């Protein structure tokens, strides 16, 4: 029911200051790499289909790995591992059923054990506390969406895509807020489709001016416009299956009119 | 945990055993859920995954409150207020008797405030049922056991075959619909009035479809006019029986006129119009509420 | 799938 949402934004937009990673960690981590970080979350991107998880356990997943690298140095070899346990907990709280661990050990090919993944498992949450409800884009995306008049399943699909696009590198975007790259997927995928623009509506529930939002924007749409160049594609074949209207064949603005 | 003194196992259910114990430093008194734990063939389950971190964000007085996680390497320990029995055995004790109304609306009020507080904090229940409600002998009672409890910043997927009860679930999870919402919270709020009215469960179903009937032979039978939809929904079906409307005074005669009013709100078939916890706390039946104890 | 690095 449309009577908890302004409250549920409102506190979505509290929970997501305190669930934020460090923005500069990837450079104070000794053996691993923004490049390293793209090729894992590619990877889960790609766990994700084959079980076909929910959208939303790939973005938690995420969030549990980078707020866990802002407190805990990884060497490369066990980086996999820290990823494996986050889209197991993220899988736990999210799906309805999750896969098993010796799936999550399988997806891994052989390469930690169950018990390694299980007791990474408690590693996890030990370092976020038990604090799993992260507030995510794809969370700001759904509560949009309700602005849209008319209504469209290709913009929704479109902005979805952008919002995992930004998942794969945090060499801009780890210092947005999922607010704001939601805000910048959402409009950007508005711009790309019709050519309307970030309404008036959600300029006032988020407090989030079209200006703004540009500088996030400028760089979502570089990623975008480099999207199909990217030295990963998971996310890319993923969403040119028709259960997305295919959205990313969609040719992109070479301008955005700011 | 070398400061928790066990001193009796008060109940159990998930996660499992839960005993009533003291810490031997302070003095409080505490329930200790006490959580298995598979290190080689599962890890940490969903359930205890999902009341901890939903738990941790949720302090109100009407919320059991979560105090500790201890969490060693093969036993995971939760640690909570005390309270002293469920509204459920607390009904069997007053079944004959009855429940007085005023303390009735005091649990109403009360379960109102605390659901209200969760669903404003994307937070459903999605398992409220008189055993799982605590009360203590200062007359508060508490949501509890939030193990198959579920976020929703996004839209809930709801459960191919669902684990949750038959007796508090709502019609529109009852025919398949694809997602929770919080009008399954109230429509089970609904019911639990009903029965601490009534001292019976409003619709105690056998099974999905008798349910559904038993559900329908009350309210009678949803149509397109009440509920614009149900035709067109996985479950529902040309062949229903066409029952009649009783009136609620016939349901639930002990209640006075507002209260059927308000009964009948958390009861109403289409989910989209089915009363929020904020209005039902809004409602004229909440004026003259008191805070009575009850005899335990 | 292992990761090499």
């Amino acid at each position: 029911v449309p009577d908890y949402h302004e409250d549920i934004h409102t506190y979505l937009r509290e929970m997501e200051v305190k669930c934020k990673p460090k923005v500069g960690y990837m450079k104070k981590q000794p053996d691993i790499t923004n490049s390293m970080r793209a090729i894992l979350v590619d990877w889960l991107v790609e766990v994700g289909e084959e079980y076909k998880l929910q959208n939303e356990t790939l973005h938690l997943a995420v969030n549990y790995i980078d707020r866990f690298l802002s407190s805990m140095s990884v060497l490369r070899g066990k980086l996999q591992l820290v990823g494996t346990a986050a889209m197991l907990l993220a899988s736990k709280f999210e799906e309805i059923y999750p896969p098993e661990v010796a799936e999550f050990v399988y997806i891994t090919d052989d390469t930690y054990t169950k018990k390694q993944v299980l007791r990474m498992e408690h590693l996890v949450l030990k370092v976020l506390t038990f604090d799993l409800a992260a507030p995510t884009v794809n969370q700001f995306l759904t509560q949009y969406f309700l602005h849209q008049q008319p209504a469209n399943c290709k913009v929704e699909s479109l902005a979805m895509f952008l919002g995992e696009l930004s998942l794969i590198d945090a060499d801009p975007y780890l210092k947005y807020l999922p607010s704001v790259i939601a805000g910048a997927a959402f409009h950007l995928a508005l711009y790309t489709v019709t050519g309307q623009s970030w309404p008036e509506s959600l300029i006032r529930k988020t407090g989030y001016t079209l200006e703004s939002l540009k500088p996030c924007l400028m760089d979502l749409h570089q990623t975008y416009l480099k999207a199909p160049q990217h030295a990963q594609q998971s996310i890319r074949e993923k969403y040119k299956n028709s259960k997305y209207h295919g959205v990313s064949l969609l040719n992109p603005p070479e301008t955005l009119n700011l | 945990m070398e400061n928790f003194q066990k001193v009796e196992k008060i109940g159990e259910g998930t996660y499992g055993v839960v005993y009533k114990a003291r810490n031997k430093l302070t003095g409080e008194v505490v329930a200790l859920k006490k959580i298995r734990l598979d290190t080689e063939t599962e890890g940490v389950p969903s359930t205890a995954i999902r009341e901890i971190s939903l738990l941790k964000e949720l302090n109100h007085p009407n919320i059991v409150k979560l105090l500790d996680v201890i969490h060693t390497e093969n036993k995971l320990y939760l640690v909570f207020e005390f309270l002293h029995q469920d509204l459920k055995k607390f009904m069997d004790a007053s079944a004959l008797t009855g429940i007085p109304l005023p303390l009735i609306k005091s649990y109403l009020f009360q379960l109102l405030q605390g659901l209200a507080f969760c669903h404003s904090h994307r937070v459903l229940h999605r398992d409220l049922k008189p055993q799982n409600l605590l009360i203590n002998t200062e007359g508060a009672i508490k949501l509890a056991d939030f193990g198959l409890a579920r976020a929703f910043g996004v839209p809930v997927r709801t459960y191919t075959h669902e684990v949750v009860t038959l007796w508090y679930r709502a019609p529109e999870i009852l025919l398949g619909c694809k997602y929770y919402s919080t009008a399954v919270d109230i429509w089970s709020l609904g019911c639990i009035f009903a029965e601490m009215v009534t001292r019976r469960a409003l619709f105690p179903g056998d099974s999905e479809i008798d349910q559904l009937f038993r559900i329908f032979r009350t309210l009678g039978t949803p149509d397109e006019v009440v509920w614009p939809g149900v035709t067109s929904m996985p479950d529902y079906k040309p062949s229903f029986p066409k029952w009649a409307r009783q009136d609620f005074s016939k349901v639930v005669p002990p209640l006075d006129e507002d209260g059927r009013s308000l009964l009948s709100q958390m009861l109403h078939y289409d989910p989209n119009k089915r009363i929020s916890a904020k209005a039902a706390l809004a409602h004229p039946f909440f004026q003259d509420v008191t805070k009575p104890v009850p005899h335990l | 799938r292992r990761l090499i690095f």
